[PDB]
């Protein structure tokens, strides 16, 4: 009641969002697991930036915001922030003062702010990465010298994997006060979120819908769950060893796109053992997360 | 002595102090980072991080009465991650991340600890926890419950005149100064050598 | 009626885009997928380029034009680019810079232009490729030495493949004061465009109406759509349980998606069921984006 754990996955569609570089200038795709096989990954970053904008999209007040300026890299100070921020502060966000400012922000609020709250983790491609490639650019050369850039022409390689990848994520109940109101828009954007990636010119590809499944549970943060789905996507036995023996009790599941399956029969056994009655990921999060909070 | 849980996570990282501009990552977690993980699975107020922005002062009567036996037999690879950081504007700067690791953690203590862990299944009142031993950044942290005592052995190392360094007593202000553990690699047996338990002070 | 997405597919027919160099003398063809098979592809830039051809060919200012010179691959200027352009630059691409003048060319505009307002995908052939060539070729050898090529008459192949590919894109509805005017002209556009390969005196094939799948809401980018068509052609089977039900059980709605070709198919009394709710009622995509352009825009 005071816990709750998910993981999501996606479609399948090509690759993007390139971190590393190279000495002869091909763009390359993140690389994790050594057994024989390679996988692209995301850091939480990113998809938290992407969490905190779509928070903005939203009407919500803010202390933090990315300005396109300068080369250089740099975020608004805007004012000093608060706990009782009403949207973004409040939910999560880590401040380190060098100097602590005047004596502790004048002896107010606290001095550190733990996150806490959310939580995240990496992104695994569940599918394994191909030598594919593709060469692609063939840049400009001015005519007429006119703010030119680069002298020479190149032609440079590119990859993409067509790939579905999925992540976990869980958070806590612990505030009620003021918590729900913005609880309910969290759920909302994670429930559809978009970008995670800089290159959207090209490759784009969207990740909010598939089958999701959440527990909430007052396990203290324990999960029987091996946060792994199939690379086909029928996922689902865990649940035959599971759900035949009810050790995780009736009231242990939920159900999101996989419902649709053709087959019944152990869709109504299942209906009077476990509330997975949802085909819509979206209608799943707007009752799920009443029974989740307090009322 | 009287329990040893173990527990795996989808990925770890223990990055010792001072690393600079190259984040590293050591096989195996520090003893005060499994201590302070459990102590946070019992749940205890932040004392020996004495923060410059509040006051956590930790008071010298404690005791925690544990003797732990840790290692790591299977082996996980470390990758690279290329990311940006904001502290030093932004400068870019990239760490390593651990893929796996192993399940050996043995614990002894006064018998209220076992209250607490038996209590874990079930909560009420739930208080959370300032500490995060071994690293104060969050967003890492895993948690598993086996206790199948014997069986699954595994090899324990004992220190010894391989993890060259491992933090002892998380001193803040200065150098704790407590030096490499020095359990090096340990020889594969079903039960851990005595040697391998030791007093922490905290 | 803020965002606008579609995924387009085309006609039968077959494809020779000579893409990759070979020493064997093999113009190589594109790969991706790994299924056990190799599918044909299409460069997202190549479709950008053709799309920058036909603002041209509609009047329409730009500051990007293609010109003939030197071998290294050249692009005239002309004006600096500017957010405030017509055509090109305001719709898409960016001010790249290493100097930068001084000051932001004493603070005119801003070198930092977001990225373009539709966002695409790659194609996929959706098709097994085959590895059957043909052997078209014999070059020859000049007579008279006036101006002569290569000495020898060497001997080469190519290869081609007989597929209908299908591509994703979406956009945004951020402006409204001047994007209007622009915007009937890339849904035009879009409409019908042509080329997208370097080989058009030989293998020559348009593939801009097939089917649309159109859809507008206030979702903020939600899409229920895989992106993937049939070999047949129609990809209802999965999403016609979903297309009825428009009143309840909280299923996506009547006027959220829009018709194509596909509609007319053969049996007629499902689709006057279908009728009733949603908008699957032109035959043309051509019309059908003259009215759904007015509809998603302002007026």
């Amino acid at each position: 009641n005071l816990n709750l754990f998910a993981t999501i996955l996606t479609y399948p569609a090509p690759a993007s969002n390139y971190r590393g570089e190279s000495e002869e200038n091909r763009s390359v795709i993140q690389k994790i697991l050594k057994d024989g096989q390679k996988y692209a990954i995301i850091s939480p970053e990113s998809m938290r930036n992407a969490l905190r904008e779509m928070l903005i999209e939203l009407g919500q007040p803010n202390n933090r915001t990315r300005l396109h300026s300068e080369d250089q890299l740099a975020v608004e100070f805007k004012e000093y922030p608060n706990p009782d921020k009403f949207a973004d502060d409040f939910l999560f966000g880590y401040m380190v003062a060098q100097t602590n400012d005047a004596k502790e922000m004048k002896k107010l609020n606290r001095p550190a702010k733990r996150d806490s709250i959310f939580r995240c983790n990496m992104a695994v491609a569940v599918n394994p990465y191909k030598y594919d490639t593709v060469f692609y650019q063939s840049p400009l050369n001015a005519g007429d010298s006119a703010w030119k850039n680069s002298t020479s022409s190149a032609l440079l390689h590119r990859e993409v994997t067509h790939t579905a990848f999925q992540y976990p994520f869980a958070l806590a109940g612990k505030d009620c006060a003021a918590k729900p109101e913005w609880v309910k828009a969290l759920l909302q954007a994670i429930a559809e979120l978009n970008g995670v990636a800089g290159g959207h010119a090209r490759a784009y590809y969207e990740f909010a819908p598939r089958s999701v499944v959440a527990r909430l549970t007052p396990k203290l943060v324990a999960g029987y769950q091996t946060y792994g789905f199939d690379a086909e996507g029928n996922w689902l036995e865990l649940s035959r060893l599971t759900a035949t023996d009810s050790l995780p009790a009736n009231e242990f599941w939920l159900g999101g796109e996989l419902v649709r399956k053709m087959d019944q029969e152990q869709k109504a056994q299942l209906e009077a053992m476990g509330a997975h009655l949802y085909a819509n990921p979206e209608k799943l999060f707007a009752d799920l997360a009443d029974s989740f909070l307090g009322v | 002595v009287t329990r040893y849980l173990r527990l795996k996570a989808p990925f770890a990282a223990f990055r010792p102090f001072q690393s600079g501009s190259f984040r590293s990552t050591t096989p195996v977690p520090s003893f005060s980072a499994v201590y302070g993980l459990l102590l946070n699975l019992a749940g205890i107020e932040q004392r020996q991080e004495v923060e410059g922005k509040v006051t956590l002062i930790k008071p010298k009567a404690e005791l925690p009465k544990l003797a732990i036996a840790i290692g790591q037999v299977k082996p996980s690879s470390t990758s690279l991650i290329n990311q940006q950081l904001h502290n030093y504007w932004i400068a870019p700067v990239r760490r390593e991340v651990l893929v796996n690791l192993d399940l050996i953690i043995g614990l002894q203590s006064p018998v209220e600890f076992w209250q607490k862990l038996d209590q874990g299944l079930k909560g009420e009142t739930v208080i959370n926890r300032y500490g995060l031993p071994f690293a104060g950044d969050n967003n890492f942290l895993f948690d598993e419950i086996y206790p199948i005592e014997k069986p699954d052995l595994a090899s324990w190392y004992c220190p010894l005149e391989g993890a060259c360094r491992l933090t002892l007593w998380i001193d803040r202000e200065n150098n704790t100064q407590t030096t490499i553990k020095v359990f090096s690699p340990s020889d594969f047996r079903l039960e851990p050598p005595a040697k391998a338990w030791q007093q922490l002070p905290g």
